[PDB]
């Protein structure tokens, strides 16, 4: 249940280069200061990714889905709460909600409708709108856990959390490494230089179509909030030789 | 569960109308399938009134057997217009109701009335 | 982990046949030991791998039908087996590969005046497809008079009533049945028991 927000004013999208951003565990296999090659899903470096800076204004266009999507965002109070996963998503696919709230997450396979405009969002937040589908006809997976490091409400500022996403769905299971990068006070503009390797998740057992996807943000209009920014790209298969240390990390990568 | 409880049971002289209703209290998905019975004091299990958006009643009782379906309170009403000394019998609702399981059928313990 | 089997074999009550209650029980554990070990289990017997390796095999889905019938039709449980409540209420495919266990609950299900609670359909004019619920409770028809309104010849109701009463002995025993089922599906296998 929802108005049509409107309020729209878009703007062309900005394009930053991957310097160092990409890299997560291929598997879960112990090993200890070793070059290994491999070969799989990857980020190329320097390419464009798609810029959105949301300060009214708001950014949150329909965002197609093709083989993995490497995300970042870079924020104090973690706005973003969600993403929406599926291929048509009107009643007659197979749709994947995620969420984590302030107490827990929320992992919901099932058929919805949502809103033209889905929001759960005026500095205060509100839970308004939270359930932006109107329909739970055909639901068939579901599963709870502990909430993704959030911080909870927040004030604005600079901006200190790094998150970073590689949603990706292989042989039905999806799976998804993350990291926490935080204390980043440096003012933000383009990117940062940092080697992240991106750490698992979760192994859902679960496995649909995926063509497109969006995420959810955080009195039907009239909101306020601060600034935000974050970046998506899209990923290829590559090769790569990482470099082991002697605990078993990799200290490097390269092409 | 669901409790089933009967309303308006008591001593009705031949000739007049009598409203009986079955409540329903505890965790209501909704209405469903409710039917309507009787017996006497040496007659068998039979089908007196209920459904079949059709629905179905006794005979030469169809005028007399009216129902006011009512969904806000999740209970409905009965109503037996010009009752005769041959309906002497204990009337149970039964109703297949959505509960936390998939469907509940209970049978409503009914009020006895005598007609005479 | 364990799957949810307690609540649907500790059930304080079993539906109609014709309203059969039936769940479908995936992404859990499901130990078969402590349902094999329960005592007061009766008939146990399965129809599609060995009944007392079933933990090591893992699959996919799980469909439980629990219920209360007779102990003089008990036997009517097999797949493709002739009997009014497996024509008007429900029927079992002959290709069906699961288990079934039957036992006793006389002293429960028995009623001084008659248990008349339970009910069951009788008149059908298609027989129901495999695993298939009917609800539709419509004046049925039989000869070509037409038939409408009230009951009487041509005209019967498609539904019949239980009776159990604690005087009665053999041949009327309420019995009360689960039906497992474990069609294999190209969803990938989830959920079976620890292995030792
Ligand atoms: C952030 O998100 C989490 C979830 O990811 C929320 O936490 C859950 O909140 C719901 C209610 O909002 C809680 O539900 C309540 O507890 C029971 C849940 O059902 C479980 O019941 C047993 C386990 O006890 C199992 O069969 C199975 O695991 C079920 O999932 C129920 O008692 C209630 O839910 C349902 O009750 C009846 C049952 O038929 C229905 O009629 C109701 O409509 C309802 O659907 C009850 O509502 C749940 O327990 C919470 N889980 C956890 C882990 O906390 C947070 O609330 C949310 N934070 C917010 C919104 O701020
Ligand atoms: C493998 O991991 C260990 C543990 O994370 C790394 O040890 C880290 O570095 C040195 C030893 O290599 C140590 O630092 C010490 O930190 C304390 C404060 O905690 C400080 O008081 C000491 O003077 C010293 O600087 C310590 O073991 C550890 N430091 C941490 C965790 O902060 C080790 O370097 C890793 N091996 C690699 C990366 O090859
Ligand atoms: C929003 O607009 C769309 C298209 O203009 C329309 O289909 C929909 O019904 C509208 N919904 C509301 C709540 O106004
Ligand atoms: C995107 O990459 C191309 C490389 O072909 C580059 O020319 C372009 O400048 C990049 N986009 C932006 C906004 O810089
Ligand atoms: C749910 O599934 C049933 C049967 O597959 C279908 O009839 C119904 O339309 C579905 N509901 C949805 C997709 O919302
Ligand atoms: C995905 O699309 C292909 C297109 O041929 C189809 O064969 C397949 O069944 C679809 N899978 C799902 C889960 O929708
Ligand atoms: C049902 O309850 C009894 C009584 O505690 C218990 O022994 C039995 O294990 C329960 N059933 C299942 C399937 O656990």
């Amino acid at each position: 249940q929802c108005v049509n927000l409107t309020t729209r004013t878009q703007l062309p999208p900005a394009y930053t280069n991957s310097f160092t951003r990409g890299v997560y565990y291929p598997d879960k296999v112990f090993r200890s200061s070793v070059l290994h090659s491999t070969q799989d899903l990857f980020l190329p470096f320097f390419s464009n990714v798609t810029w959105f800076h949301v300060i009214k204004r708001f950014d949150n266009p329909v965002l197609p889905f093709n083989d993995g999507v490497y995300f970042a965002s870079i924020e104090k109070s973690n706005i973003i709460r969600g993403w929406i996963f599926g291929t048509t998503l009107d009643s007659k696919t197979q749709s994947l909600l995620i969420v984590n709230n302030a107490t827990n997450v929320v992992i919901k396979v099932c058929e919805f409708q949502f809103c033209n405009d889905p929001f759960l969002d005026n500095k205060s937040w509100m839970e308004s709108e939270f359930r932006v589908y109107s329909s739970a006809n055909n639901c068939t997976f579901e599963y709870v856990s502990q909430p993704f490091l959030m911080d909870l409400e927040g004030k604005q500022g600079n901006f200190k959390n790094l998150r970073e996403f590689v949603f990706k769905n292989i042989d039905g299971y999806f799976k998804i490494y993350s990291k926490h990068t935080p204390i980043i006070v440096r003012e933000p503009e383009d990117l940062p230089q940092g080697f992240s390797a991106l750490e698992p998740l979760v192994d859902l057992p679960i496995g649909i179509n995926i063509t497109r996807f969006q995420t959810l943000l955080a009195s039907s209009s009239g909101w306020t909030a601060g600034a935000a920014a974050y970046y998506v790209g899209y990923l290829q298969p590559r090769t790569f030789l990482l470099k082991y240390n002697e605990n078993g990390t990799i200290t490097d990568a390269v092409d | 569960q669901v409790q089933l409880v009967e309303s308006g049971g008591g001593l009705v002289q031949p000739g007049e109308s009598l409203r009986l209703s079955c409540a329903a209290s505890g965790s209501i998905f909704g209405i469903y399938a409710v039917h309507w019975f009787r017996m006497a004091p040496g007659k068998e299990r039979e089908f007196t009134a209920g459904f079949g958006g059709s629905t179905n009643y006794a005979a030469s009782v169809k005028g007399r057997f009216t129902m006011s379906r009512d969904n806000a309170k999740n209970t409905t009403y009965l109503q037996m217009n010009s009752l005769k000394p041959a309906d002497t019998a204990v009337y149970y609702c039964h109703a297949l109701i959505k509960n936390e399981l998939g469907f509940l059928d209970y049978w409503g313990p009914g009020t006895q009335v005598t007609v005479s």
